[PDB]
């Protein structure tokens, strides 16, 4: 799991 | 699952879900006993690893949380990570998940804070060993997956990413943070970043983009290049490597201000020069806006190949694409030195080969003559321009031109523009010069002036290579002390060369617009042309244009319209880069008049572009301030104030305009909405500001290349029948022209209604008539864009004289300017080694589906159509090359670019 | 991954829209100009207080009409003559004054729950190339349904009247239902969608009135695509025998001919019909010149089944275990809903593991279950 | 109405080739298409039987 997958959910 | 002690491997896995008997008790007990037992712990390190590997199957936080809770202490309590220095350091492998089991898989704020900090130091010191790297690696490629490590690994990458980000926000840098406690410096953590990047590129794409951005330098990317140019074939194929690289640069346009943005693009250019596809290389060379980069790729195909091969023909093609003709100049002359075949090669780089191909297209389309035939009074004036507007592009109407009756019955400035429209029948052609000469040797000086307008317009399709260059004819007419003659001359020069810098051209345009003590209102054109030459490429910021604007403003205020054009000419000059425009903004602001404040805000738009989100709000504060000063009161100057008001409205739209193209294709939808409410905010405020806002809106759509092209001009047209200024209709049809007779049928009907139904003045009628014939040319002869057609986020040069003309209320003099319609996009075609005039097949799509690109890439399914199509505008711009089964394979990639295709058979 | 920046770009513009709009309202909206202020003085003179909705029965051409109110008294109303005298027609809802009734104004739109059924409330986010494959049978719905609306340009060139209608049919699970929703997403033309099983009611005569409504909305909205989902559900479906039954089925069919083209000469409606029983349809509907080219769907072949399975596995997590290429091989001329069900069930087998890797083993177990709906819902099993 | 759809389906074969005109040939293919569909269905000359 990439470090961005966590942050696409918030945007 | 339950406790059924230590026998087979199965029951050990179930034992350690509750409590290890082989990790937590043992390592702690052992460590606080002997330190000769460090050899024995080392053997159990591998044992500990396996139990984690087995328990990634399980998806519950609890069976790691409680189990390893006392092992998390042992790290600093007994091990201390320095009791026998190498031996505990190398044993921090199982201990790194243990800390994280309390960080990520348990949510308690006191500990979410405390252990972030412990985790950051031990990542940095154990990535020196590079054994932290291998721990990471076996978890990314896992044996089994679950929720926990999928959130925990993001924590590992963020400790590193975090420190680097904090050094830009704060000057505290390295281990003086209290949220990491660990530096990024040295080759302690720097060596950790490089190693991580290598592994994470290979299997995913993780920390690779964050490293580039947060370092913010050309250096970070130059480290990326090393790895990726290696990986270009065996790891992953060429094509995929391109998709990583271009994804980075397009994506970070709102994220890098001018000097950081160009610095990243240096490296993209460089990777492409290294890799197979030198077509990708050339395109980034334009993007930077360097002459220098264009040459090297041009030498790169041409020089090492000894024979003419497809390779020289390809070289000339790559340079031709820019209709700005920045590339066109550079690419010629290298061919003369080499000496293969001069005659085909040089034409191919310049815009002469594009003359030849339009003829084949034209034969299919035909020519339609349905233009007005009204005689005498003002009705003659309206009609004589309209015939030219129906036949824009290269067309045939010889017999009508020879019909000099209606030409001669125009009077005033009408004579100048009447002959000018005749020239736009042969827009982008060599031939037609003979018809122009006729008028040039007879009757009043006024028609002679109009002949020059036609020469300039025709010269867009033939100038580069210094083959029949426009300068040659038009220089005698510049010198001529007569204002009518001179103004027409330099307007034709400015169009013809667009961004092409050439020395003879540059220096003709300097002594003019440097004597603006003289009151000449048609000496706006003096600066217009000079501004253009800069556009497309890195700005000189010529001290001549800046100088003559300041002198002019001091000298006269009676000609406010003239100084208003000039205020825009400066902002239009500075296009071609946004780095240099930062210095000249302050130079313009140094001088201070209320009149000088007007000039400042137009140029602030050009400077702050491609991160301009501050700029938009800034031009809204600007709007408040007139009323702000006035409120206090409520509780020579006339010209200066009126300039102040109009520049501000023009600037608001202009800022948005630059921004929406450069910053991806996605923002274009939203900025359409901003303009509509913008007209609304001025409307039923101040009356004067409303009039200016109507005209800007139409060219705002035309500049940005808005997606929907059916709906908007037509909705706007009905609303604007009631409101003043029919000149708005002129600006709506610049957007509507699109693929002709898709939208454009409704334009003729609609605009025909507002005009035919109600008349109030013959002046208002004249504007409404002209707009209606401009939109179409028969059966999508051409399309219009401002996009370069090499970059789709690009902006043109030749269309900026259209962008000027919405600023001011209507004049017969404005009619002279508007005939120009250049910036044409070529009909896509496959040119062989002799040059074939027809394509084969192509794919068309309306729009992209890609959410991992946003500049637009055609998908690979499409709907297929035949040859001899002009490249459809917005609503059809995706083009894919079709021909692969027949062994026709493109050399020249096309992505809804203008580009001329070239193919190699096998 | 790494589309974050595209998400933030999009987001930033949303923030800028919110801002400009709020600030504009607040003392720069339309509060301080006389072409609003003095016009509304005399707008409110002849307006209420109550604005008493009427129903427009008939117009009289002298600036009057006979309205019947919802409150039951008639009025022979005047018409002020600034609202445009003849721009209002029977079935419009009218604003009558609190005193002596004049048509103060006219409301365009009055939301009925009966056009809610047709109208969309959701966006069909799967569009072109999520139904990927059947790229030869999508040139008979995007060269005659989508494309004339997008480009009337190509059809000005040939002249004559543009394509009219299509009928889709073939075996279940060829994407028939979604194709229609995917061309109407992209054009953004007025998407009415009506199910085949709501035309049949257990009430009579109001069935054809419902169907009559659907096309009046289409003709009222110039770019129009009407998806009639399921019109095999008109000859296999019936309720009671006194208000469903044969008589109802005949009536509805005939209503639909008048609507679709008949004598009406209405606005350009594209009709898209899903069916797989093509003798529930009139011999006045499956002649062409109303429905022009006819579309047959067959089960997608093996290389088309690679495309179908590739939509589904971009969403699936992948492993070094996974072998896609053998999942296609077992399937022989099978439907694209089997492939869609295998991957959804393969993710159900992953979930049971409580793991987030979907492997070849999860797909093949789900493949045998998906072929079990074809060998054991057949109780003969192997053909007797 | 069959013949009314010869022209439009001939206009679709014109558009794949990219024409502004139709010729004889594309009317041959168009006619062949409509005829096969008539067999595939019922009502080819039918009155809906009887007199
Ligand atoms: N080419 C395809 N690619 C992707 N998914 C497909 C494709 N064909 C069908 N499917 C899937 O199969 C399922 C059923 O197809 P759909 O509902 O679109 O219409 P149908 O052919 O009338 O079948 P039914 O109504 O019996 O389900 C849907 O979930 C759809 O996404
Ligand atoms: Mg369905």
């Amino acid at each position: 799991a990439a470090p961005y997958a966590a942050k696409l959910k918030q945007t | 699952m339950v406790d059924e002690s230590d026998k087979k491997q199965q029951t050990i896995d179930e034992q350690s879900q509750i409590s290890p008997e082989k990790q937590t008790p043992n390592k702690k007990d052992k460590k606080k006993e002997e330190e000769e037992q460090l050899s024995e712990e080392d053997a159990k390190l591998k044992t500990d690893l396996e139990l984690l590997v087995e328990r990634l199957k399980e998806d519950d936080s609890s069976l790691y949380e409680a189990s390893l809770n006392a092992l998390k202490e042992s790290i600093k309590n007994s091990t201390s990570s320095m009791t026998a220095v190498p031996k505990p350091l190398k044993f921090l492998r199982p201990t790194y998940p243990d800390l994280c089991s309390i960080y990520d898989k348990w949510t308690d704020p006191n500990l979410k804070s405390s252990l972030a900090d412990v985790l950051s130091i031990l990542a940095m010191t154990y990535s020196e060993n590079g054994k932290h790297d291998s721990l990471r690696y076996r978890l990314l490629s896992d044996v089994s997956d679950f929720e926990g490590w999928g959130h925990e690994y993001i924590r590992h990458l963020a400790l590193e990413i975090g420190e680097v980000y904090n050094d830009q926000v704060e000057k505290d840098a390295e281990d003086e943070t209290s949220s990491d406690g660990s530096k990024s410096d040295g080759s302690a953590a720097t060596s950790g970043f490089e190693f991580s990047k290598e592994d994470t590129l290979r299997l995913c794409l993780d920390i690779v983009p964050y490293f580039l951005k947060h370092n913010g330098e050309e250096d970070a990317v130059d480290l990326l290049l090393e790895i990726e140019s290696i990986d270009k074939l065996p790891q992953f194929v060429d094509e995929n490597t391109f998709q990583r690289v271009c994804q980075y640069m397009v994506a970070c346009v709102p994220l890098l201000p001018p000097p950081e943005d160009v610095a990243f693009l240096k490296t993209a250019y460089s990777i492409y020069l290294s890799q197979n596809e030198l077509t990708d290389a050339i395109a980034l060379a334009v993007r930077l806006g360097e002459e220098d980069m264009i040459r090297s790729v041009f030498d790169a195909t041409s020089d090492p190949v000894m024979h003419k091969q497809l390779a020289y023909i390809l070289a000339a093609q790559k340079t031709s694409f820019e209709y700005e003709g920045v590339q066109d100049i550079i690419g010629n002359g290298k061919l003369s030195e080499h000496f293969l075949y001069l005659a085909k090669e040089l034409n191919l780089t310049g815009p002469k080969v594009p003359e030849d191909i339009y003829k084949s297209h034209l034969d299919n389309s035909k020519s339609v003559f349905s233009s007005a035939g009204l005689d005498s009074a003002q009705q003659n004036l309206a009609s004589s321009f309209v015939n030219g507007f129906l036949n824009l592009g290269y067309c045939n109407d010889k017999l009508i031109v020879d019909n000099d009756n209606w030409v001669y019955k125009t009077k005033g400035d009408g004579m100048t523009s009447a002959v000018a429209s005749i020239g736009s029948i042969y827009q982008w052609n060599l031939d037609g010069l003979q018809q122009l000469d006729k008028y040039l040797y007879v009757d009043e000086p006024e028609v002679k002036a109009g002949a020059l307008l036609g020469i300039g317009i025709s010269a867009s399709g033939v100038h580069d290579g210094e083959v029949e260059p426009a300068l040659l004819l038009l220089q005698d007419y510049v010198t001529n002390p007569d204002t009518k003659i001179s103004s027409a001359a330099i307007l034709g020069l400015g169009i013809a060369f667009a961004g092409s810098k050439n020395d003879e051209v540059l220096g003709l345009l300097l002594p003019i617009a440097a004597s603006t003590d003289l009151p000449i209102e048609t000496a706006a054109m003096a600066s217009l042309a000079l501004a253009h030459v800069f556009v497309g490429t890195c700005n000189g910021d010529i001290t001549t244009s800046i100088m003559d604007n300041f002198l002019e403003r001091t000298a006269i205020e009676l000609k406010t319209d003239w100084v208003r054009f000039l205020a825009l000419a400066l902002g239009i000059l500075y296009m071609g880069q946004g780095e240099q425009v930062d210095d000249v903004l302050e130079t313009i602001s140094a001088i201070e008049h209320p009149m000088t404040s007007a000039i400042e805000v137009l140029v602030g738009s050009c400077a702050y572009t491609g991160t301009g989100d501050v700029l938009l709000i800034q031009d809204l504060l600007h709007r408040l301030t007139p009323k702000n000063v006035k409120g206090e009161e409520d509780a020579e100057i006339k010209s200066e104030e009126k300039k102040g008001k109009s520049s501000d409205k023009d600037a608001t739209t202009d800022g948005k305009n630059d921004d929406e193209e450069e910053e991806k294709e996605a923002g274009i939808v939203d900025e359409l909405a901003y303009a509509v409410l913008g007209i609304a905010l001025i409307a039923l405020g101040e009356d004067i500001g409303k009039e200016m806002s109507l005209r800007h809106f139409g060219h705002l759509m035309h500049y940005g290349n808005e997606h929907i092209r059916r709906m908007v001009p037509l909705a706007m047209g009905i609303v604007s029948v009631s409101d003043p200024q029919m000149k708005v209709f002129d600006t709506l049809t610049r957007f509507s022209h699109d693929a002709d007779l898709e939208v454009s049928m409704n334009s003729i009907f609609a605009m025909g209604l507002c005009g035919a139904g109600t008349n109030n003045a013959r002046l208002a009628q004249l504007l409404r008539q002209l707009a209606s014939y401009y939109s179409r040319e028969q059966d999508a002869l051409f399309i219009t864009r401002l996009a370069q057609g090499l970059l789709h986020l690009g902006k043109g040069t030749m269309t900026m004289d259209v962008f000027n003309d919405a600023h001011v209320l209507n004049k017969v003099t404005l009619a002279s300017i508007l005939t120009t319609a250049v910036g044409l996009v070529s009909p896509s075609f496959m040119l062989k080694h002799h040059q074939l005039f027809y394509m084969l097949n192509a794919g068309i799509r309306p729009k992209f589906i890609l959410a991992l690109n946003d500049e637009g890439e055609p998908i690979k399914v499409n709907v297929r159509v035949g040859q001899a199509v002009e490249t459809v505008g917005q609503a059809g711009r995706p083009k894919k090359i079709t021909g692969w089964i027949t062994q026709s394979t493109p050399v020249l990639l096309n992505h809804g670019e203008r580009a001329e295709l070239e193919t190699d058979e096998y | 991954r790494c589309k974050l920046k595209l998400l933030r770009m999009e987001r930033i513009k949303d923030h800028l829209l919110l801002e400009e709009e709020f600030v504009s309202n607040s003392e720069i909206l339309k509060p301080f100009e006389k072409k609003q202020e003095e016009e509304k003085k005399q707008l409110e003179e002849i307006r209420g207080n109550p604005l008493s909705i009427g129903t427009l029965e008939e117009i009289i051409d002298d600036d009057h009409a006979i309205v019947t109110s919802p409150t039951m008294p008639d009025y022979y109303v005047s018409i002020l003559s600034f609202v445009d005298k003849e721009l209002l027609e029977p079935g419009c809802s009218v604003l009558l004054h609190h005193k002596t009734m004049s048509i103060v104004g006219v409301l365009q739109d009055d939301a009925d729950p009966m056009v809610s059924v047709m109208k969309m409330d959701k966006s069909p986010t799967e569009s072109y190339s999520d139904i990927g494959g059947l790229e030869s049978q999508i040139q008979e719905i995007k060269e005659s349904v989508e494309l004339p609306l997008t480009h009337p340009e190509l059809y000005e060139e040939m002249g004559i009247k543009p394509p009219k209608g299509v009928i889709l049919y073939g075996a279940p699970g060829t994407g028939k239902t979604l194709l229609a929703k995917a061309v109407a997403n992209q054009t953004s033309a007025t998407f009415l969608r009506i199910v085949g099983s709501e035309l049949i009611q257990k009430y009579l005569g109001d069935g054809p009135r419902l169907c009559r409504q659907i096309f009046k909305v289409a003709g009222e909205n110039a770019p129009s695509i009407v998806f009639i989902d399921e019109i095999d559900a008109i000859g296999t479906k019936r309720y009671d025998s006194n208000s469903g039954g044969e008589r109802e089925i005949q009536r509805t069919m005939l209503e639909l001919l008048n609507q679709l083209d008949g004598f009406d000469d209405r606005g350009d409606v594209k009709v898209i019909m899903a069916t797989n029983k093509i003798e529930t349809l009139d011999p006045a509907l499956i002649r062409p010149g109303r429905i022009d080219r006819k579309i047959l769907f067959e089960n997608p072949d093996l290389s088309t089944k690679k495309k179908i399975l590739g939509i589904h596995t971009s969403k699936m997590n992948l492993s070094e275990d996974v072998n896609l290429e053998t999942l296609v091989t077992t399937k022989d001329d099978l439907s694209g809903a089997d492939i869609q069900a295998m991957c959804t069930e393969a993710g159900l087998l992953a979930l049971r593991e409580r793991r987030m890797q979907v492997t070849a083993e999860d797909f093949k177990q789900a493949k045998e279950r998906v072929m079990k709906n074809k060998v054991e819902e057949n109780l003969e099993g192997l053909y007797l | 109405a069959e013949l009314r759809s010869v022209c439009t389906e001939a206009g679709m074969f014109a558009i794949r080739a990219r024409r502004k005109v139709a010729t004889e040939k594309d009317f041959l293919k168009a006619v062949d298409k409509v005829i096969s569909g008539y067999k595939k269905f019922s009502s080819t000359s039918r009155y809906m039987q009887y007199n």
